[PDB]
């Protein structure tokens, strides 16, 4: 009967020691630096990969009606005609519904003469849904740069740092794209 | 420069170091920049003396 | 009735059928009178699209109507 | 079972509204028709609305009380309400919080 | 208030809102005191109707909806539904683009296990895993975002032919710091569990799954490593060139919550010590050593061929696929999914039917949670890894 | 605080467009834009990037295709200039109107002259532009910011 | 192949097919004998129940249910699978549950019943999970007419 | 009448009124208490926000689980419409300043279920009313931020002595039908079944 009391001490001391390593690493997390960004005054750096609003060329295109086929909700739409002087078609208007995109860039990869381009714009928050129908000269516009504002602040995200970094908040250096680009290699090699 | 040539960036303070790119439209000081990388093609917008052309 | 065509449902032989199974007894007002594409025609059935957002039917040749 | 179907504008209560609360009751539907302020109403459109509402239940006799005929029911309420929208009468009002145009955008004929 | 204490059995209707993480499910409980008699689950406030999209849809149109079926990792889908048109058909597959494929379905997998063990050590006791767990997923969520373009699974990334994207230039170096830096995290989890108070006592004897009412139930997943079972599809099949490194499956003797979560424990160092073999194979390294053999030796004299390449055949849009039936399997991190697609010479199929990995494991629910305590619910609704996506679908 | 009087109206109705220059970390043009409406202006919320071209917005009749999934045909709907069909059925007590650009940032510098010359020949609703600010609640006249 | 000449062993008539493209294949039952032929393939093994799917060969043909069927062991190469077709018309869709033999399709009959409108004799509970119970009318149908709703119209 | 959809026609203040009015928006615009609500993907974005990376907390809104304590909803997910009476209600039970925010393509539209769709619901304004929309399948959580700004902007708006909006109207109809009682629905009733103990 005394074995159980011994043991129930020692769950006792450990549960103790427990809650005394719990109080260890918790002060010990206290030394830390906060880890978070503040919007909008630290945007972080879109990458080359990450995708967003779909601009559109009103110059190098010839209605032909490709992309519409590879859209599985066909969101743009092609307004063409007929014309008796010339030989081809020619497009009058332009118009696509970005509350039902679904913004996975497929429409974009499937164009030989690249009239789709990928715009770095996630912003858009508008207070009724009945003005996303845009229009092409309202997509030609110039999109807007996170590095020419001057009251934001510039940071990087966890893979564009120089030879690792696990913080990423300072970058004391102008290094970036750990590793080497494919153009000295063959100068010295 | 003209629309439909090509030019490099070479700030060394942006990620994009030394890039070739398609010159699309020029207003208000401002150059946009098409990229090509992998199937997806790009565009960001750039400065007048921030690019340098090359032939 | 060719690939691409206007088509009109009647509802006639819809009353003790295979079809008049899956139904749930009653009928939209925009499957009686409006308009409708034909999709392709396999075998004895044919592919019937709706204007509204809703997946295409099939139907049998002696249920539509040209117009 | 408290069946009701309600989207933006009819609400049909399969109860009896005594004072500020409704009881289970399968013999009264109460019909509210645009409890929020996005349009402005009258007393002879609201009374078309009533008639066709009366017309609709007088319609679905004989069968049972399920949530797919009061839906069926209330989404013919919303369509006279959106055809009687186009047909050339009353519309949005400019006196709410927020401005959303859910049955449709002022548009022109010609 | 009419509130009328009496002696009957007391059923308690616990909403489909769920607001701690999970979806929506109504879960009705009869209990007359401080157990559980009965379970009722009520599900269909999820069922968006995936097999009607398929009716009148080609491979190039699905792929968002493939992807969005399950939305933990979504990759599995998207590489069984690659699979079934190119073993319908008949088109090769390059080994690089497999070794890409497995590595990216094993970082998926990574993600997959870390959103596990979130909730259910939050329901259970003290909600400080949560913070770190989430930042070291945002890791994850960088790391794909430089890499593809997004965090999770609106990323198409595959085709028939292979893969129309490649790595970027930094994309293996953080990779290989992510496995430097994934290690040390791990055991701190497992030295979490490993000495405890009665957290190890309170979830030892709940579940208490044999090995017959398994295979009677059809249990597949971890759940079936924790009863006793070594089948693992992954070692029946051979799915991209599995036989070429050294594997371990981890076994459990009993089955409950504690060894449903050393599984998974383990299972993240065997799927680091994968990625870390898989980072010693990539034959021709990274992508600056295959752009610098492209550009400085010759045009097809050794290099550039067939094996090495991005796709290898450009394939049409608008295909169209063989007359027939075809079903693959594939061990996901719920479990094992497969695809049984029928097509008759068209480009839109006639049947696609999906196998779903968590409604046939949402079976035991009702076996499970009888004659155990009102806080127990929560940590047996967790413990199975379910997804209210994958059983309304 | 700061106790904010009545000098944005009285700039307002000197000049017939304006550029403040708020904080984008919260919102602090609410305060006049609530003045404007207690002094006598009906406000109308409208967002800067999507809005296609501004005279076939603002002064004739444009046409919006919906998008379509196959099911319906090609449709187009007539769309009247928005400023002119708020300004029929107004006022109350005929007073003026405000046109409020939210995200004005982007935008380029040759629609903001049209702008400011068509506030300018319809002396019956204002403009005001929003830019994200540096740090001060100020405000700026549009055409020393055009000329500038 | 084998699974063949094991169920003409012990005196059972069955139509044989072929493989689709490697693995499987496939054996016809209609209505009667697919007891007998599940008893006499349990005994030998096939203890775990994979999948039930069920389809239309046309809009006006039958339907067709197959059962996957594997046998299990500890660490085998490539255990045989086999596919079992019931072709049942839509007339009358009476399939007969497998439930006491193998739990797993406690809930994929009742999902085949929600989908297409299969009545299994012999279920526990064979009611709505995935359509609502109020819901009436089969939705995976190759003629399924929708109605109208508030909700299920376009988007304006 | 060659217009379809017409749209119908609908002063001295004091400074200390102004500036009482000013405090009170400068509370709601402080405190700005949310709910959580999510059924997909959405919901998992959404607390990515609450972790120690992008500091959600620190505009003020804390996470509840309560829809009786929280002055704004934030819907997100696909949405069925068995599930449309239960936001309908979660909307209801909550107090009268209330404020909507819908994240996500299928919440504010039909989203990519809008082609070949009979379940899902096309559009949460429907269901109700939505003051700040947000497109993107799924949208950056900097995005949801900038919503979240676009809303303080929106909130600030409100009057002090235009507050008779927030109430709804009677307009009660009373009539009678002639439907059939329907048998009610299992509740429960799934291990001691006597269908499934003993086989029939
Ligand atoms: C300078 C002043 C510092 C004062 C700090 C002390 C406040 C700490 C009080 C603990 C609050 C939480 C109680 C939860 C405790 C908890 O949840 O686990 C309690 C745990 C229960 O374990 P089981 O559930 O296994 O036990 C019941 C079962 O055995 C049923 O058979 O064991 C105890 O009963 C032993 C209690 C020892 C508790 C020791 C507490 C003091 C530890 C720190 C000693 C500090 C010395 C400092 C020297 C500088
Ligand atoms: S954007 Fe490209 S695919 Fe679309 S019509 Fe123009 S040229 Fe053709
Ligand atoms: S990104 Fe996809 S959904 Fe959006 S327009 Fe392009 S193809 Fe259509
Ligand atoms: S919008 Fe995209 S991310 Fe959000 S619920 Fe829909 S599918 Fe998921």
């Amino acid at each position: 009967f005394l074995n159980q009391i011994t043991n129930y001490a020692k769950e006792a001391v450990q549960s103790a020691k427990y809650i005394g390593q719990g109080l260890s690493v918790t002060f010990d997390h206290m030394r830390r630096r906060p880890i978070t960004v503040q919007y909008p005054y630290e945007k972080l750096i879109p990458s080359e990969r990450f995708r967003g609003r779909i601009h559109f060329e009103f110059d190098k295109c010839i209605a032909c009606e490709v992309c519409v086929r590879v859209c599985p909700i066909n969101l743009p739409v092609v307004d063409w005609v007929f014309n008796k002087e010339l030989k081809k078609k020619e497009l009058k208007h332009y118009s696509i519904d970005f509350g039902v995109c679904i913004f996975c860039a497929n429409c974009v990869e499937y164009c030989p003469t690249n009239c789709l381009s990928v715009t770095e714009e996630y912003e858009l928050a508008t207070y009724d849904r009945h003005e996303l129908n845009y229009d092409s000269v309202a997509m030609g516009r110039i999109p807007y740069k996170v590095t020419q504002d001057p009251m934001v602040t510039p940071i990087r995200e966890f893979a564009y740092l120089p030879a690792g970094v696990m913080s990423g908040h300072d970058l004391p250096a102008g290094a970036q794209r750990a590793g080497e680009r494919p153009e000295a290699i063959a100068n010295t090699a | 420069i003209l629309p439909g040539m090509t030019v490099k960036v070479t700030n060394p303070n942006d990620t994009y170091y030394q890039f070739q790119g398609i010159v699309q439209r020029i207003t208000d000081g401002k150059v946009a920049v098409l990229f090509e990388g992998g199937n997806w093609d790009k565009l960001v917008t750039f400065q007048a003396s921030e690019l340098e052309p090359v032939v | 009735i060719k690939k691409g065509d206007l088509v009109k449902v009647v509802a006639e032989k819809l009353a003790n059928s295979l079809e008049a199974l899956a139904s749930d007894h009653r009928y939209p007002p925009y499957l009686f009178e409006g308009r409708g594409e034909v999709v392709d025609i396999r075998g004895d059935y044919a592919q019937i699209k709706f204007p509204v957002p809703t997946p295409t039917v099939w139907l049998r040749l002696d249920q539509l109507e040209v117009a | 079972m408290l069946l009701k179907s309600t989207t933006r504008h009819v609400h049909i209560y399969a109860g009896h509204v005594v004072d500020g609360e409704v009881h289970p009751d399968t013999e009264t539907l109460t019909l509210n028709v645009d409890p929020d302020n996005e349009l402005e109403w009258n007393e002879a459109a609201l009374a078309k609305v009533e008639a066709k509402f009366r017309e609709l239940v007088a319609n679905a006799a004989g069968e049972d009380l399920t949530e797919y005929n009061l839906r069926r029911i209330g989404s013919d309420l919303e369509h006279f309400i959106r055809s009687l929208l186009m047909q050339g009468e009353i519309g949005y009002n400019l006196n709410s919080r927020v401005r959303n145009y859910s049955l449709g955008i002022p548009r022109v004929n010609h | 208030p009419k509130i009328e204490t009496r002696t009957e059995p007391m059923v308690i209707n616990m909403g489909p809102h769920h607001p701690s993480m999970h979806g929506v499910l109504r879960l009705m409980v009869t209990l007359d005191g401080e157990d559980v008699i009965d379970c009722e689950p009520v599900i269909g406030y999820l069922h968006r109707g995936m097999e009607k999209i398929a009716e009148n849809r080609t491979n190039i149109m699905f792929i968002p909806y493939v992807s969005r079926w399950d939305y933990a990792a979504g990759m599995f889908n998207e590489a069984v539904t690659v699979n079934a048109p190119e073993k319908l058909a008949g088109i090769p597959v390059p080994k690089r683009a497999s070794y890409i494929r497995v590595i990216m379905l094993e970082l998926n997998r990574i993600a997959n296990h870390l959103l596990w063990l979130g909730p259910f050590l939050a329901d259970v006791g003290a909600q400080t895993p949560f913070f770190y767990i989430f930042r070291e997923r945002e890791y994850i969520y960088d790391l794909f975002e430089a890499a593809t373009g997004m965090r999770f699974i609106n990323n198409n990334y595959f085709r028939i032919g292979g893969v129309a994207a490649d790595l970027t230039y930094g994309w293996v170096t953080k990779c290989r710091d992510f496995c430097d830096y994934f290690l040390p995290k791990v055991d701190e989890y497992e030295r979490l569990i490993t000495n405890n108070p009665i957290f190890v006592r309170r979830l030892q004897g709940v579940g208490k799954i044999s090995r017959e009412e398994a295979i009677n139930w059809g249990l597949s997943g971890p759940m079936l490593r924790a009863s006793g079972v070594k089948w693992d599809l992954r070692k029946v099949d051979h799915y991209e060139c599995y036989d070429d490194f050294d594997w371990d499956v981890p076994v459990a003797t009993e089955g409950d919550c504690l060894a449903r979560y050393i599984v998974r424990i383990q299972e993240m160092r065997e799927s680091v010590k994968i990625i870390r073999q898989a980072l010693d194979g990539l034959p021709g390294g990274p992508y600056e050593n295959l752009e610098a053999k492209r550009m400085l030796e010759g045009a097809k004299s050794e290099w550039n061929g067939f094996d090495y390449q991005y796709i290898g055949k450009k394939l049409s849009p608008t295909f169209k696929i063989p007359k027939g039936e075809h079903y693959v399997r594939v061990e996901s991190g719920k479990g094992e999914l497969g695809i049984y697609l029928i097509g008759d010479d068209n480009v839109f199929p006639w049947r696609w039917k999906i196998r779903p990995p968590d409604f046939n494991n949402l079976q035991v629910l009702p076996q499970l949670l009888k004659g155990m305590k009102v806080a127990d619910i929560v940590a047996i609704l967790g413990s199975i890894d379910v997804i209210m996506g994958s059983v309304d679908r | 605080g700061l106790l904010a009087g009545y000098q944005f109206v009285k700039d307002l109705e000197s000049a017939g467009a304006l550029a403040l220059f708020v904080p984008p970390e919260g919102g602090f043009e609410g305060r006049y834009q609530r003045r404007l409406r207690s002094k006598g202006y009906t406000t109308l919320p409208m967002s800067a990037p999507g809005l296609g071209d501004l005279a076939a917005y603002l002064t004739q009749e444009h046409g919006i295709r919906p998008a379509h999934t196959g099911k319906e045909d090609i449709r187009v709907y007539f769309q009247p200039p928005l400023v002119t069909y708020h300004l029929e059925n107004l006022p109350p007590n005929a007073k003026g109107l405000v046109l409020w650009l939210i995200d004005g940032k982007r935008l380029s510098k040759q629609e903001f002259a049209y702008l400011a010359q068509l506030t300018q020949t319809l002396p019956k609703f204002k403009v005001v532009v929003e830019v994200g600010g540096d740090r001060v609640v100020r405000w700026e006249p549009l055409a020393d910011w055009v000329a500038a | 192949g084998p699974v063949g000449r094991l169920l003409q062993s012990q005196n059972l008539s069955v139509e044989s097919l072929g493989r689709d493209a490697s693995g499987v294949e496939m054996i016809k039952v209609d209505r009667d004998r697919l007891l007998a032929v599940c008893q006499t393939l349990y005994a030998d093994g096939f203890n775990y129940l994979r999948c039930q799917a069920a389809y239309d060969s046309g809009p006006g043909q039958d339907l067709v249910s197959t059962y996957h069927l594997i046998k299990l062991s500890d660490n085998a190469d490539r255990p045989p699978e086999v596919r079992i077709k019931v072709f049942v018309p839509r007339d009358d869709p009476r399939v007969p549950s497998v439930y006491w033999i193998w739990k797993t399709a406690d809930w994929q009959e009742r999902e085949s019943y929600d989908m297409f409108g299969i009545v299994y004799e012999g279920h526990p509970n064979l009611k709505r999970i995935l359509m609502p119970e109020d819901w009436v009318g089969w939705p995976l149908r190759k003629d399924y007419i929708t109605p109208d709703f508030y909700e299920l119209q376009e988007a304006y | 009448p060659a217009i379809l959809n017409p749209i119908a026609r609908p002063l001295a203040e004091n400074i200390i009124l102004t500036s009482l009015n000013d405090v009170y928006d400068w509370a709601r615009l402080s405190s700005l208490w949310p709910l959580m609500y999510g059924t997909a993907c959405c919901f998992i974005e959404f607390a990515a926000m609450i972790g120690s990376r992008f500091d959600f907390d620190r505009f003020g809104l804390v996470p509840r689980n309560s829809p009786r304590q929280a002055d704004l909803i934030i819907t997100s997910g696909t949405i069925t419409m068995k599930m449309a009476p239960a936001l309908v209600r979660l909307y209801e039970q909550m107090p009268s300043p209330k404020y909507v925010i819908a994240m996500g393509a299928c919440t504010i539209t039909g989203g990519m279920f809008s082609s070949d769709s009979y379940s899902a619901v096309r559009g949460v304004d429907k269901l109700i009313p939505v003051d700040v929309y947000l497109p993107g399948c799924p949208p950056r959580p900097e995005a949801i931020m900038d919503a979240i700004v676009k809303l303080r902007k929106k909130i600030a708006n409100e009057h002090i002595n235009e507050r008779g909006n927030l109430a709804q109207t009677h307009r009660l109809f009373t009539a009678k039908h002639k439907m059939k009682p329907v048998p009610p629905i299992l509740t429960g009733q799934y291990l001691n079944a006597p269908s499934r103990q003993a086989p029939p």
